[PDB]
RNA sequence: AAGGAGGUAAAAAUGG
RNA sequence: GUCGAAGGUGGGACAAAUGAUUGGGGUGAAGUCGUAACAAGGUAGCCGUAUCGGAAGGUGCGGCUGGAUCACCUCCUU
RNA sequence: CUGCAUUAGCUAGUUGGUAAGGUAACGGCUUACCAAGGCAACGAUGCAUAGCCGACCUGAGAGGGUGAUCGGCCACACUGGAACUGAGACACGGUCCAGACUCCUACGGGAGGCAGCAGUAGGGAAUCUUCCGCAAUGGGCGAAAGCCUGACGGAGCAACGCCGCGUGAGUGAUGAAGGUCUUCGGAUCGUAAAACUCUGUUAUUAGGGAAGAACAUAUGUGUAAGUAACUGUGCACAUCUUGACGGUACCUAAUCAGAAAGCCACGGCUAACUACGUGCCAGCAGCCGCGGUAAUACGUAGGUGGCAAGCGUUAUCCGGAAUUAUUGGGCGUAAAGCGCGCGUAGGCGGUUUUUUAAGUCUGAUGUGAAAGCCCACGGCUCAACCGUGGAGGGUCAUUGGAAACUGGAAAACUUGAGUGCAGAAGAGGAAAGUGGAAUUCCAUGUGUAGCGGUGAAAUGCGCAGAGAUAUGGAGGAACACCAGUGGCGAAGGCGACUUUCUGGUCUGUAACUGACGCUGAUGUGCGAAAGCGUGGGGAUCAAACAGGAUUAGAUACCCUGGUAGUCCACGCCGUAAACGAUGAGUGCUAAGUGUUAGGGGGCCCCUUAGUGCUGCAGCUAACGCAUUAAGCACUCCGCCUGGGGAGUACGACCGCAAGGUUGAAACUCAAAGGAAUUGACGGGGACCCGCACAAGCGGUGGAGCAUGUGGUUUAAUUCGAAGCAACGCGA
RNA sequence: UAAGGAACUCGGCAAAAUGACCCCGUAACUUCGGGAGAAGGGGUGCUCUUUAGGGUUAACGCCCAGAAGAGCCGCAGUGAAUAGGCCCAAGCGACUGUUUAUCAAAAACACAGGUCUCUGCUAAACCGUAAGGUGAUGUAUAGGGGCUGACGCCUGCCCGGU
C-alpha cells in the first residue's frame, strides 16, 4: 500500500501514453479498475507498471455491488422506549412494507390519520428508513 | 528585574507557531528526510472524501477531504463552494486556512487547480472558487 | 544599607515638597551641597544653609512656593544610579521639559546644569532631572 | 451606643 | 623504510524511524451511574500527607480563612 | 560576530623549554629529550544550526527579521587522499591512487564527471532560449592584422516587481428604450445612452531613420631620446574602413472610436444596501459570529465602495504587541516573594583630604571601498531608471588635553557595623528529676436488670452480675486556672514544676576598632503533620477494617468496636493555604489611642524597641495599604508573561520506599481570571406583623343522611378542577 | 584428513577450539562488594650495543632485575609439556554447603532472616519402669516445637466447621 501514490502517477502517465487504457475509481466498491482492449493488453500494462514504474500490482475480477430487496409484504411495528435513565425517549411507528415494482426505487407513503404521528416526526421516520435501508438487512 | 539581573539573564521573547505547519515542510526522497521550507501551497492526493458535522452551535454536513501531501503529511482540507467533483486518489492543491467549525480541518482545497473543478453556477467572487468568466 | 546618598537627598526633597514643608535637614556632602546650590541658583529652592558640625555636617534647604501655594519643584528624578550609570556627550545633552527643566550634570568642570554643559561644550554624568 | 479581634457552649432524620 | 586515503575487524556512544502491545491526555451529540464543589451546597471548603472505595470522593493527622452562624464571656476602635 | 547546562569538566604534541629538521615565512609546524603544564561557570568541552559582510525588509526610535539580484572576502569543483608543472594550484572543463555510479567493446580491453551557457530527466506550489555577435567594455596569445572569449553586449519568454500611457474627449433632458426597486405617483442605473462635433496617445498602412564608434591597423606629415645617418620607437595632427541589436528606437503622412476592463468587497472592525431563492439545509467565516420563512452575513440580480492591467487568496517577516517592558511592565487578592536560616563567588556600597587617568568628557589625524539609503543637481518627453556631488554610518585606532563622579593608590573621621561597661524580660533550645487532675484496665465490698447511644434507633456490653458506687493497684499520654491584638524564636514552632548546659534579643553609656557594610547564584543546614527503618512503648484517640443505623443505593456523614499510627531513641523523608498568600537592607513622609520590656525629665511630659487598633498625604482595577506601607526612593536576590495539556513526559540528581527537585512539547480553547455592582437564590441571620400561636366559645374527626372527590364497575358512568391557591368547585 | 562446517542428534553427546606471562582495553545490570580473566586486541626466540636500578660485600666478586636501539633465523619463538572457550536471553533455587554407599546431586535438604507457639526453672521438650540424665552447670536478649526460607516491596477477605 505504500506504493499507491506511485501507482496513481503511473496510471496517469500510462493513460497519457495509451488512449485505449483507462483507470477509474469505483465509489461503491472503493476499488481502482483498469479497462483495456484485452487480456494481453492488460498483462503488458501490468508488467510495465511493475518494472518500468517499479509498482508491483495484483489484479483480479472486479467486485460486483449487490443489492437487497423484500420479496414479501408485511405490516410491522417499531417501538422504542428509553424512559428508564435520565432523559426519557419515546417513539413508535406502524409501517407496511411492500415489494415495489422492480426498478421503481424506494417509495414512502404517509397514510397517517388523526395526527397519531405528529407531522414533525414523519420526515424523521422517512430519513431513518432511508439510513436503515442504506445499511443492509441481509448481507 | 534589576539591571544586573537582566545582564545575568537577558529577556527572552515568546516563540511564534505557524497556523499551517504542514506547509512549512518539504521532503527529500533521496536522503529520505524532512526539510524546512515555506510553501504557499502543497500538492496532495485525496486519501478520503466525505462530510463532517460542525461543532455546536453550527449544524451542517461540511465537505472535506483527507489528503496526503507531497511531503507525506496527512491533513484534513475543507472543500469550499457548493458541489465538488473530488474522490479518493484525486490530486488537489492545498493552501492554509482552517475551518473554525471543523476541529481537525486546518487547510483548504483550492478550487480550479489540478483535479479540483470550479464551482458550477458561481458568478460573484469567482476567483475564490476557480470558476471561469461565463460571458 | 544606604547605597545612594544623592537619591536619598532627592527623595527627601520630593517628600518634603509633597507634604509642603518649609525646611529640610539632611546629612551633608560636597556633591549634595553643589546640587543644592544649583537648585537655589536656578530658583527651585529658596535658601541653602550649611552647618559645619561634627559627623560630616548638615544641609538645611528651604523650599520655595509661588502664588496660590503652587509648588515650584514639580518633580525630581535620579538618572544615573549605582546599578547603572548614565553619561552623555555635549551634543547629546538632554533637555528637561523642552528646556523648562534642568538636568544636573557632573563634569570635569564641576557639577553644572545642562545649559552650562551645552554652553561650555562638555558632557559628563547626568546626575538628575529637576522640573 | 455602633463596629472590629479570641475563645466557647447547646441544638440537629431524609429529599426537593 | 617512514607517513598515509580507502578498506577490514571489535566494543562502546549518540540520533532518527519503526514495533505485537500498553498508559494516561484532549475533543466530541440529547449516552450510563451517581451528586463532589458553588448558600452553612445540606458533613464549611481548601493545603500537605496516608489509606480505602465504581466514580466523583470518604476517612485519619497537622495547617489555612480564601468559612456561614444563635447564646455567652475577653479585650481594641469611634 | 549563535542556540542549548534536560551539555561541567576538557586537553597528553596537549602547555612551556632545549636541539634538530622543515617552510616564503614565525611557530609543536614535525620529531627527540625534560618538566607538568594549558583551557574552563568571563561557559571550556559536547551537541545543533550557519558561508561572513557592504547591505535588504520593518519600526517614530530603541530594536526585530533577513543575507536573492549587485560588490568584497571565504570555501568547494562526483567522494576521499596526493603530489607534479608553475611566479602563482595541491588546480571546475590537468595528472596519479582509492571509492560509488554510469557508459562503450570485436570481450582482448577502454571511457566519463554541467554547482560554465543553453537544454534533458527528476523533485517541486514554483522560476526562461539547446537564440545572435564579438560591433561596445574586459580578458588570453600575437610586433600587428587578427584568433579565441555562453565573460560580456544583445535579442527571445514570464504582469514576477516598480514606473509611465491607454482603453477616448466636448455638447448632450428629449431624463429615450431596457434592467432593478416601488408606497404603482415614482426612484435608480443616468449625461449614462442615442445623436452632432473633436482627437489619434495607441493601433493598421507607407516613407525617413540615430546615437551607442573609441578606435586598433594602414596611409601622410610634424615634433622628442638616441644615431655617424636611416628604418624604427614615444607623442601630436589628418584620411579610408569597423553595428549583433536592426531598418530596432525615434520622426513624418493617411484611416478608424473604431480592436484594448477586470478583480474583490458592501453585519461591526471597514467605504459601500435593497429584491428574490433557501430555511440550522445548502452554505459563509480573520475575530465576534451568520443561516430554522422579514437573512443589508448563505446564492443570484440591481445598485453602491475600493482598486484597476491588475484584483483577490495562501505562505513568511516586521508593526500594531509597553504581549520579555534599556528606552518601556510586573509579583497582598489577577501569572509571579524560594518554607526559613548560615553563608561562597558576583553585584552594590558612609564622610573628608592628596594623587592616578581605566571608565567618563573634549580637539586633531587616518580609516569605515564601490554600489545602496537620505539631500541636491544633471540626462532619458515624465517617472521609474541612469549619472554626478554632498551628507551619513565605529562599541574603530593613534595622539593631545580636564579631574566633578565611578574605578585604582595614600592619609584621616565616627554617624553604619561590632566590641567593652551597667541593666531587662522571655512557652528560645538540649538533658535529667518531681507532681496534681482525668481516661482506660485489673482486684475486691455493696447492689439489681439495665447500660450505652441517637433525630429516632439498633449493633454492642450485662442476670456467669453489667452500668452505678468505694477502696487499692498497673500503665501510657497531656499539662485545667494563670492565659493576655501577651512573650520568645530565622522559619517550622515553644505553655505543669525543679535542676544543669546553652542560643538570641532589647534598653542606657559613651571608653574601644575604624566602613570591618548590604544582598547573596552555586553550596550547606533547619524545617508542621503524615510517612519509612530498627528497637522500645501503648492509656486516650483513631486511617484500614467489622457490625448497626440512614438511604432508592450509602464503600460516608451518625452509633458500637477497632489495627497501623498517635508517644520515646536513633536514622530517613524534606513537603503544607510552610500565609502577612506581602524577599532582605537602608533612609524619608500628618496624626489619635492602647499594650509588652525598658530609659530620662517634672499623675504629667519626653524617649527606645516591639505588639494592636483608627486615620491623612500618597498609592491602588477595586478591595484596601497607610512610620509594623501596598507611599516616596537606592542596592541585591528570587519569581511572572492567556487557560488547559502539566507540575505531566523524557533526561538528570536525591530517597529503603513513598516520593522530592529540575522540567518541556504535540495538541486544544477564546477565553481562563481579580475586584466591585444590581438582582435572584440559601437545608444563612435579625427584627416586625397577621385568628400565626397564646386566651376563649363553638365545631369537624365517632353515628345516620345530603353533597363533591378518588378508586372500582359499566355500553356509557361526558368533559374540566389536584398542596395551601382541587374536592356543596365550572353546575 | 580434501571441500563444507552442526547439514548430526532427543540434545553439539563426543571431539575440536580456548589455555601461560606481559601490555592495552573492557557493557547491561548491581544489594555498589561486584558483574571481570567480561568482551575485544597487541606482544613473546636469538645476537650485539648503550644504559636507570636493587640485595650482599672494603672492594673485587656473587645474586635479582629493568629500558632503548640496531641486527639474525624459521612455516611457526609460553617453537615441547602443563595452564579459561566466549557471549545474549528465560525458568528454578538467594548464596558457600547437604543427599538416595551401589541407576536420581536436583528445582530436593540445610541455611542466615521471618513468624507462630510452648516454657518462671525439679522450665517446657526429650530418654528411662524407676533411679538417673539430656535441656543447662543455661534462666524469657533463654530453651523446645511448627511453618516460612538471603534481600526488596508486600502478605487481602472468612472464626460458620475442626
Ligand atoms: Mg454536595
Ligand atoms: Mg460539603
Ligand atoms: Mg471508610
Ligand atoms: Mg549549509
Ligand atoms: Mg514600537
Ligand atoms: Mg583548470
Ligand atoms: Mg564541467
Ligand atoms: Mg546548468
Ligand atoms: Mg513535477
Ligand atoms: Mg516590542
Ligand atoms: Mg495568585
Ligand atoms: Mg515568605
Ligand atoms: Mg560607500
Ligand atoms: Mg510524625
Ligand atoms: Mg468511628
Ligand atoms: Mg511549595
Ligand atoms: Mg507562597
Ligand atoms: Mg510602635
Ligand atoms: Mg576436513
Ligand atoms: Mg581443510
Ligand atoms: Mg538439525
Ligand atoms: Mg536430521
Ligand atoms: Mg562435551
Ligand atoms: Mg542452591
Ligand atoms: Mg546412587
Ligand atoms: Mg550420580
Ligand atoms: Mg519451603
Ligand atoms: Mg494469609
Amino acid at each position: 500500500k505504500a506504493d499507491q501514490d506511485k501507482m496513481t502517477q503511473a496510471l496517469v502517465k500510462l493513460q497519457e501514453e495509451d488512449p485505449t487504457f483507462h483507470a477509474h475509481t469505483d465509489e461503491e466498491t472503493g476499488q481502482v479498475i483498469i479497462g483495456g482492449m484485452g487480456e494481453l493488453h492488460l498483462d503488458i500494462l501490468v508488467d510495465r507498471m511493475k518494472k518500468e514504474f517499479n509498482v508491483e500490482c495484483n489484479v483480479g475480477a472486479p467486485m460486483v455491488s449487490y443489492r437487497e430487496t423484500f420479496k414479501s409484504s408485511a405490516q410491522v411495528q417499531g417501538k422504542f422506549s428509553r424512559q428508564s435513565g435520565g432523559r426519557g425517549q419515546y417513539g413508535d411507528v406502524h409501517i407496511e412494507f411492500t415489494p415495489n415494482e422492480t426498478g421503481a426505487g424506494f417509495e414512502f407513503e404517509n397514510a397517517i390519520v388523526g395526527g397519531v404521528v405528529p407531522r414533525e416526526y414523519i420526515p424523521s421516520v422517512e430519513a431513518g428508513l432511508k439510513d436503515a435501508m442504506e445499511n443492509g438487512v441481509l448481507a | 528585574p534589576t539591571i544586573n539581573q537582566l545582564v545575568r539573564k537577558p529577556r527572552q521573547s515568546k516563540i511564534k507557531k505557524s497556523d499551517s505547519p504542514a506547509l512549512n515542510k518539504g521532503f527529500n526522497s533521496k536522503k529520505k528526510k524532512f526539510t524546512d521550507l515555506n510553501s504557499p501551497q502543497k500538492r496532495g492526493v485525496c486519501t478520503r472524501v466525505g462530510t463532517m458535522t460542525p461543532k455546536k452551535p453550527n449544524s451542517a454536513l461540511r465537505k472535506y477531504a483527507r489528503v496526503r501531501l507531497s511531503n507525506n503529511i496527512e491533513i484534513n482540507a475543507y472543500i469550499p463552494g457548493i458541489g465538488h467533483n473530488l474522490q479518493e486518489h484525486s490530486v488537489v492543491l492545498v493552501r492554509g486556512g482552517r475551518v473554525k467549525d471543523l476541529p481537525g480541518v486546518r487547510y483548504h482545497i483550492v478550487r480550479g487547480a489540478l483535479d479540483t473543478s470550479g464551482v458550477d453556477g458561481r458568478r460573484q467572487g469567482r476567483s475564490l472558487y476557480g470558476t471561469k468568466k461565463p460571458k | 544599607t544606604m547605597t545612594d546618598p544623592i537619591a536619598d537627598m532627592l527623595t527627601r526633597v520630593r517628600n518634603a515638597n509633597m507634604v509642603r514643608h518649609e525646611k529640610l535637614e539632611l546629612p551633608a556632602s560636597n556633591i549634595k551641597k553643589e546640587i543644592a546650590e544649583i537648585l537655589k541658583s536656578e530658583g527651585f529652592i529658596k535658601n541653602v544653609e550649611y552647618v559645619e558640625d561634627d559627623k560630616q555636617g548638615v544641609l538645611r534647604l528651604f523650599l520655595k512656593y509661588g502664588q496660590n501655594d503652587e509648588r515650584v519643584i514639580t518633580g525630581l528624578k535620579r538618572i544615573s544610579k549605582p546599578g547603572l550609570r548614565v553619561y552623555a556627550k555635549a551634543s547629546e545633552m538632554p533637555k528637561v521639559l523642552n528646556g523648562l527643566g534642568i538636568a544636573l550634570v557632573s563634569t570635569s568642570e564641576g557639577v553644572i546644569t545642562d545649559k552650562e554643559a551645552r554652553k561650555r561644550n562638555v558632557g559628563g554624568e547626568i546626575i538628575a532631572y529637576v522640573w
